[PDB]
């Protein structure tokens, strides 16, 4: 299990308004997981971990667009972790 | 990445199936067993909704379906409960697929 804390610089290059680097943060890693075709119930049974930022903070910003500056809103991770995957 | 076992569980160990009339058949049960670390990610994004998850699990690559028997059973037991259909195949793969249902 490693669920790690990734940067990611992204550009954004819409046309009409100035370009901007954007740095947030990911979560990328391997976590444990299996399943096995559960006939009794005729679907699948389901025991997994996924790597998911548990906390995160809001990223806003102002695209200064040429017909109108737009506020822009991102979530980047603050705590990746092996959590489950449906909650 | 993932891993395949044919393997007893809690429900098929032995597996008990009663029909009308009470007669019930017995008889352990092997099922494929899928497991393994997938590579997941979770990324914040623009818009809605502002989380993106590659999230996957080990899933059985399905090829074929199993036909098991329950022998031990019950006098003038029904033929609907001796048996039993699996889904059956040979290799794992990373899939989102179990998560959706």
């Amino acid at each position: 299990n490693s669920c790690k804390k990734v940067g990611v610089e992204e550009l954004i290059n819409e046309k009409g308004c100035d370009l901007m680097i954007i740095r947030i943060n990911r979560c990328r890693g391997h976590c444990f997981s299996f399943t096995f075709p559960n006939p009794l119930t005729k679907k699948y049974s389901v025991h997994a971990k996924c790597c998911r930022m548990v906390e995160w903070e809001m990223l806003e910003t102002e695209l200064k667009c040429s017909k109108g500056n737009r506020n822009l809103r991102i979530p980047s991770a603050t705590q990746c972790e092996c959590f489950d995957c449906l909650v | 990445e993932c891993e395949f076992a044919m393997r007893l569980v809690p429900g098929f160990n032995p597996l008990r199936q009663v029909d009308a009339n009470g007669k019930e058949c017995r008889g352990n049960v092997e099922l494929p067993f899928c497991k393994g670390y997938c590579k997941t990610s979770e990324s914040g994004t623009h818009g809605f909704p502002p989380r993106v998850q590659n999230s996957k699990v080990c899933t059985l690559v399905t090829t074929s379906t199993r036909k098991v028997v329950l022998d031990d059973c019950d006098d003038g037991a029904d033929e609907s409960v001796k048996f039993v259909m699996v889904p059956h195949g040979t290799d794992c793969e990373c899939s989102a697929v179990p998560l959706e249902q």
